[PDB]
């Protein structure tokens, strides 16, 4: 499951760059770094929430 | 957005003091070899600052 | 013997430290060199300057070289003086001697 979560967060920041919202992308990237060091899956929920605010 | 500046987001290990790693080899996040190809659990290690 | 190659790999990909004594001087480079399987682009450092003892150490940041030249591996004792401190921020796991 962790592998899919990392892929989803990665795709979210990639999209945020494409959408022209670099600050949101930067914030999501930070979620990736923290995620790769932890078992905390709520970082996905934050990546998704940030994307929803942008879209 | 100025996307010229890059930082490394994905790395297999931490750096030693004053070590300079400029490799662009695709990072393997999963259990399977990437062989230079991005995709599920394979990423280009550098992310831009927009 | 003219020189040495130091790095993680000796096949491009990663920067390698090449130290070569040729004719009149010593040429030191840290380019991502493509080496031959029998030796004898991206550069961050370049510098250009019987029993010969050398010591090579890789501390964080610097690559340290010590050396001593004495007249004549015979039994005896001497100490090696420092030669050069190279500010090369690379990973070294293997090396090769160039003849
Ligand atoms: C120098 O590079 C070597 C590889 O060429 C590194 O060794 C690898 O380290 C990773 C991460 O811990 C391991 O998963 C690999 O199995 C190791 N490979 C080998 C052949 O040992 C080494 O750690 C690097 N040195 C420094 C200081 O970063
Ligand atoms: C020593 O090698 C360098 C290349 O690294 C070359 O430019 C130089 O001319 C050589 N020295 C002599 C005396 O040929
Ligand atoms: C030098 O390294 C950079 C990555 O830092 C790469 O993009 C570039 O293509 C390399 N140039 C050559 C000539 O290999």
């Amino acid at each position: 499951d962790k592998e899919w979560i990392l892929q989803k967060i990665y795709e979210i920041m990639r999209l945020l760059d494409e959408l022209g919202h670099a600050e949101a992308s930067m914030r999501v990237s930070d979620l990736i770094y923290e995620f790769m060091k932890k078992g905390d899956e709520r970082l996905l929920e934050e990546a998704e929430r940030l994307l929803e605010e942008v879209e | 957005g100025n996307y010229n500046y890059l930082y490394r987001l994905f790395r297999k290990s931490n750096l030693k003091p004053f070590e300079r790693d400029i490799s662009t080899e695709i990072y393997q996040a999963g259990s399977t070899p990437c062989n230079g190809v991005e995709g599920f659990n394979c990423y280009f290690p550098l992310q831009s600052y927009g | 013997i003219r020189g040495w190659i130091f790095g993680t790999t000796l096949d491009s990909k990663t920067q390698s430290l090449l130290i070569v004594n040729n004719a009149t001087n010593v040429v030191i480079k840290v380019c991502e060199f493509q080496f031959c399987n029998d030796p004898f682009n991206n550069c961050t450092f370049e510098y250009v300057s019987n029993l010969r003892e050398f010591v090579f150490k890789n501390i964080d940041g610097y690559f340290k070289i010590y050396s001593k030249h004495t007249p004549i591996l015979p039994q005896g004792f001497s100490a090696l003086e420092p030669l050069v401190d190279l500010p090369i921020g690379i990973n070294i796991t293997r090396f090769q001697t160039l003849l």
